[PDB]
């Protein structure tokens, strides 16, 4: 999920936008 | 820089990016 | 605490995930 | 700029997208 996405490995705009309200 | 977001740092890179509308990741504002 | 201001790093880092392959003034 | 806006003040997503490019 995001924290391997962005925590673990490196992440783009769009992977955290797909988490938002 | 740090390219990683961890922590504090990912909730804050929520709220910017999610703005005001909150997110699924954590039950903030 | 998580703070909400972008300063130093967290602020370069902050230009890199929003600009993405654009690059920025400050590249 | 970027330091009063983002830095001392709170700044939006859109405003650091301003910077882009």
């Amino acid at each position: 999920g995001i924290v391997e996405q962005c925590c673990t490995s490196i992440c783009s705009l769009y992977q955290l936008e797909n988490y938002c309200n | 820089v740090n390219q990683h977001l961890c922590g504090s740092h990912l909730v804050e890179a929520l709220y910017l990016v999610c703005g005001e509308r909150g997110a699924f990741y954590t039950p903030l504002t």
